[PDB]
DNA sequence: GCTTGTCACGCGATGCCCGAT
DNA sequence: CATCGGGCATCGCGTGACAAG
């Protein structure tokens, strides 16, 4: 024995009966190391003192024992139905809290986060925004967090800054703590995954108002046969930036039976638009036209751009973009 | 330099950074238990601590704490109805202050018995067969609220959840749930409409022009937009330019705004003719600020 | 085969407690 | 009522073993 050692071993007792009364699985627990022991012990004091200020159930006139079990676990409801994680960050730039589901969108554990600098997840171009956005109260903004699954993930917060009381900060008045949901982002846009000889068929009237297709057709537009044959012509399903082509080489399938390789976009039933490369050909019968067969490829918004970057013909809305419904 | 020293002397660092740390830990845990800040050393300030979380002692926070922290960042009222026929199988308390609706009224109710009767298809789209984000109009003569949800399709019962014999859920059998937050919330644009005037194309520069988004248009008349002094004006220029295809036709009229302001706009019109019969696929306008 | 980090240990410089002046 | 030296307790520093990555 000697002084030293037992000083240290009284140190440690006390830091691994610290770590043993920690609100985490003991599987988490055991691989900790006593720096972020203190770090989570004073978390998990600092929350709790807030919410000993802040914080404090169906109708009794709604009360069953099933609707008591779903109360019970509301909390966790919410946070399922997130789609994300949240966020709570001090004037500091310090993570108050980040919720479990953080793990299912960047990786990061949220023993691991707790009590650190925010700016450690956030990248560098977007962290002086962030800091722009911790100083009316209500907060909507945009931020790529660093994404460890399988480099960054752009990520939409909606929040607000309200004092973080229990602080006993050195008597401070509490600060205004960030208090934000982080989602994923949106695109309106259909790509195949399996993109590759994914193609098509259809047959179309020679309107070309659809009357068959096939079952990797369904798949793409999403739309049932029935669906796709009571909703006009196929002109109500092009991209207004579009129609002016698709009229040209419908013209040229009518004047010479075969209309040739065309890019456009087609209106999904989740009135998305996705990229396909077609070429409508012409049957005949009694030696005149009958219907229109369309043999369709789809193709990445980036091909499509492409595509629309190498535009044949200049035609008026070339360029323009927007969303689009259909009925019948 | 010399490696083996710069190595020795960054690992010091370290070892000092970290000692800093642990100190400052020790320090905030005296701030953040009871008679500590009312001075002591570490271990008397560690056996505080120690005895302060196993007076206040599985999941960082209680249920209550993380629906508390979700419900002060951005509102929203928890809802968990069957996919099958929309029966409300639960609802939070947080759809009093959100909705200004008692709980009882969502209970024993179905979803589409809450939002309105237009949207009652479009939750159908939604509720047929993961996550699920869209937007209706719930309930509160009548007052009804744009309300967006986002949830997702969770497979019943839930796990841990002990359904009695007697609960009225015991009959029910869904296989599938619903279980989603609700929460309240000079240039010029191109168009298509049918021959009537309802907007089925939408360009995306509407809102920099009009201050509305894409959605906020699409499937709405274009004359409900319009000063009524010049909605019959409009509707005959959409009645004309049908007659006359091919044919250009521009009409002035005041157009209510997002702020509900009354800017005059420029509206060309013509009608796009199928190229085998010559029928009116749609009308495009280009509306534009003047 | 190198890097960053964790943990223990030796080691003095003060700290606290307390008979003994 | 202090002040003063004992011996053990705190505490900060630097280094070495050892390991995850
Ligand atoms: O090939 C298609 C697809 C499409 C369609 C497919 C499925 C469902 C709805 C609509 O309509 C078209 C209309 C005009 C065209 C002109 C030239 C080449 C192809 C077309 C096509």
């Amino acid at each position: 024995s000697n002084p030293s050692k037992r000083h240290r071993d009284r140190l440690n007792t006390e830091l691994d009966r610290l770590a043993s009364l920690l609100p985490f699985p003991q599987d988490v627990i055991n691989k900790l190391d006593k720096l972020s022991v203190l770090r989570l012990s004073v978390s998990y004091l600092r929350a709790k003192s807030f919410f000993d200020v802040s914080l404090k159930g169906v109708q009794d006139n709604c009360r069953t024992k099933f609707r008591e079990g779903l109360n019970l676990q509301e909390g966790e409801f919410l946070l399922q139905a997130l789609n994300g994680f949240v966020l709570v960050v001090t004037t500091d730039a310090l993570v108050f809290y980040a919720s479990s589901t953080i793990q299912d969108y960047l990786g990061f554990q949220q023993s691991d986060v707790i009590h650190q600098s925010v700016y450690e997840l956030i990248h560098t171009e977007d962290r002086a925004e962030f800091q722009r956005q911790l100083h009316f109260m209500e907060r909507c903004f945009v931020c790529r967090l660093r994404c460890l699954l399988d480099g960054f993930l752009a990520m939409n917060f909606q929040g607000r800054l309200k004092y973080l009381h229990g602080q006993n900060k050195k008597i401070l008045p509490p600060q205004l703590a960030l208090f934000a949901i982080a989602t994923p982002l949106q695109p309106p846009s259909i790509l195949e995954i399996r993109t590759k000889n994914f193609i098509f068929r259809t047959k179309h009237k020679l309107d070309f108002t659809p009357t068959g297709c096939d079952a990797k057709g369904k798949i793409v537009l999403g739309y049932t046969e029935a669906e796709l044959c009571m909703r006009g012509t196929g002109y109500q399903f092009i991209h207004a930036a579009d129609m002016l082509y698709c009229a040209e080489y419908h013209v040229r399938m009518i004047k010479t039976g075969e209309s040739g390789m065309i890019v456009f976009r087609l209106l999904t039933k989740d009135n998305r638009w996705t990229w396909v490369q077609s070429n409508a050909r012409l049957v005949y019968k009694n030696g005149r036209p009958d219907y229109i067969i369309a043999t369709q490829r789809p193709l990445t918004d980036e091909e499509g751009k492409e595509h629309l970057r190498k535009r044949t013909l200049k035609l008026p809305f070339m360029f323009a973009t927007g969303e689009a419904v259909l009925y019948e | 330099m010399d490696k083996e020293r710069l190595a020795r002397e960054n690992h010091s660092e370290i070892e000092r950074r970290r000692r800093n740390k642990m100190t400052a830990y020790i320090t905030e845990l005296s701030d953040m238990v009871p008679t500590c800040s009312a001075k002591p050393d570490k271990l008397t300030i560690l056996r505080m601590a120690v005895s302060h979380m196993k007076s206040l002692r599985p999941s960082f926070l209680t249920d209550q704490e993380l629906k508390h922290l979700i419900l002060e960042a951005a509102d929203g009222f928890l809802f968990i109805v069957s996919c099958e026929t929309g029966r409300v199988v639960y609802v939070s308390d947080s759809v009093t202050p959100v909705l200004n609706q008692p709980q009882s009224e969502w209970f024993g109710s179905t979803l589409y018995d809450q939002v309105h009767p237009d949207d009652v298809d479009k939750l159908r789209e939604q509720l047929s067969t993961s996550r699920r984000s869209f937007i209706c109009r719930m309930r509160c003569e009548p007052h009804f609220v744009v309300v967006h949800c986002t949830g997702y399709i969770k497979a019943w019962p839930p796990a841990g959840v002990s359904l009695p014999d007697d609960d009225p859920e015991a009959g029910q059998g869904s296989k599938f749930c619903l279980v989603a937050i609700g929460r309240l919330q000079p240039t010029e644009f191109i168009s298509r409409h049918n021959i009537e005037g309802i907007f089925t194309f939408v360009d995306h520069r509407c809102v920099a022009t009009v201050g509305y988004q894409p959605q906020e248009l699409l499937g709405k008349n274009i004359v409900e937009f319009c000063h009524p002094e010049d909605q019959q004006l409009l509707r005959d220029s959409f009645q004309q330019v049908v007659k006359l295809k091919g044919q250009v036709l521009s009409v002035m009229f005041r157009f209510r705004s997002k702020n509900q302001e009354w800017l005059w706009m420029r509206t060309s019109s013509f009608t796009f003719q199928n190229p085998y019969s010559d029928e009116i696929e749609y009308i495009i306008c280009t509306n534009t600020n003047v």
